């Protein structure tokens, strides 16, 4: 099949560019280009292009580790309960823990998580998408959602569209 | 050819939707085929080629360069950057963005765009100074493709978008080598396989943008033809349908099957 939210979760960091092909299926994905060393695999029409994800590495090297998984519409958010009140609530410094337990366990899916570092974990920066009871869509775009971004896994900032 | 107005007047009853049509002969401009030319739909991606002509303009003038770095952040980012969020350490040149805008439609990279010429009003007052009166763009990526029924933000018309495609890409409005650069981005378009392109035979040009948006909207604008040479310029837009996206993409290639069969 093409690439899809459980092959997205599949894929670790640190797995090699062959793991991620064999994980996603060749055939689905590509690299060079606008892309670099990444490898962006396609899933589903959606907007004006495909599902997808792009895999970073951490050089051009045949023995070169997931550094960065990023994906759009491949995921889902489990239940969706985010809403502009509680938005407002999220501050800058938060824990990851605490902006989940404030917005909802399942209103987010991870949008992009890199480890500048890797394998260390200093400086990993991870941007959630977060969406209300209606706002996600997995073919067009989102009608209530958020983007909140960590580094080190402290907010460091939030963005909404179309919250109530 | 009729055998196409035949086909768009089909699409419409199968996607229970209007579609806007045009064909434009490239040198000469006058319009071979249309089907509601003057009704009003929304751009959808199909701005980001008008945008970045707006781009290269100021480039002709000196006031930008396409080798300028652009450093943004995490909340410039909204939906759908497949090539922006990749580069948020590094940047990227005015040159990347309008590629990233147009071949592959990046929504980030079009308003980062947006904000070096002034935003959608400076896009608008553009279009207006070159002669076209009637195309608007009012808001930023992602609200801009709303298409709320009878809203005007955002809209063309099947014939406006066509003649001011005509005027960027073979009028004097832009130098030489931006006409070239912008039709090489549009060559070089990544996302609308199944589109125009999947009915384009061997050896044919196409250079072209597409465009989706809520309420079943879906759009292409297109500079192609036989003998690896644009000679004609197609717009097609379609708004309200429930139809899938698959659905709606193979009304619009069939459409452009019966342009190149009857061409």
């Amino acid at each position: 099949g093409v690439m899809t939210g459980a092959k997205f979760t599949q894929i670790q960091f640190g797995m090699t560019r062959q793991q991620v092909l064999d994980i996603a299926g060749a055939e689905n994905c590509e690299t060079g280009g606008s892309f670099g060393d990444s490898i962006h695999c396609r899933g589903h029409a959606a907007g004006d292009y495909y599902a997808y994800a792009t895999f970073g590495f951490t050089s051009a090297a045949a023995d070169a580790k997931v550094d960065s998984k990023s994906q759009w519409k491949l995921l889902a958010p489990s239940a969706p309960t985010l809403t502009l009140a509680k938005f407002n609530q999220v501050t800058v410094g938060m824990t990851r823990a605490q902006v989940l337990a404030t917005v909802g366990q399942g209103s987010c899916t991870t949008w992009s998580e890199y480890y500048p570092a890797y394998p260390s974990t200093a400086g990993v920066t991870l941007s959630l998408s977060c969406f209300d009871v209606d706002g996600y869509s997995s073919t067009g775009f989102y009608r209530g959602s958020a983007h909140l971004w960590f580094t080190d896994g402290v907010l460091q900032g939030k963005r909404q569209w179309d919250l109530v | 050819h009729p055998e196409t107005l035949v086909k768009v007047k089909d699409a419409e009853d199968q996607l229970g939707a209007r579609v806007g049509y045009i064909e434009l002969d490239l040198n000469s401009g006058k319009i071979l085929e249309s089907f509601r030319p003057e009704e009003r739909f929304p751009m959808m991606s199909t701005f980001k080629v008008l945008l970045c002509g707006a781009v290269l303009s100021r480039v002709d003038a000196g006031q930008e360069q396409l080798g300028r770095r652009i450093h943004y952040s995490q909340n410039d980012l909204v939906e759908y950057s497949p090539v922006t969020e990749k580069h948020l350490t590094d940047g990227m040149t005015v040159r990347e963005l309008c590629s990233a805008a147009i071949t592959m439609s990046d929504n980030t990279a079009a308003n980062l765009l947006l904000t070096t010429i002034g935003g959608p009003k400076e896009l608008t007052a553009f279009l207006h100074n070159m002669g076209d009166h009637v195309t608007r763009l009012d808001r930023w990526e992602p609200e801009l493709n709303e298409a709320i029924p009878n809203d005007e933000r955002d809209t063309t018309m099947p014939a406006a978008m066509a003649t001011t495609l005509r005027k960027l890409l073979t009028g004097e409005l832009l130098t030489l080598a931006s006409r070239q650069q912008l039709i090489d981005w549009m060559e070089a378009d990544k996302v609308a396989g199944p589109l125009l392109r999947s009915a384009l035979p061997a050896g044919w040009f196409i250079a072209d943008k597409s465009g989706a948006g809520e309420r079943g909207s879906r759009g292409i604008i297109a500079a192609l033809g036989p003998d690896g040479k644009p000679s004609r310029i197609v717009v097609i837009y379609t708004t309200g349908s429930q139809a899938t996206m698959d659905e709606r993409n193979r009304q619009i290639a069939e459409i452009g099957a019966s342009l190149i069969k009857h061409w």
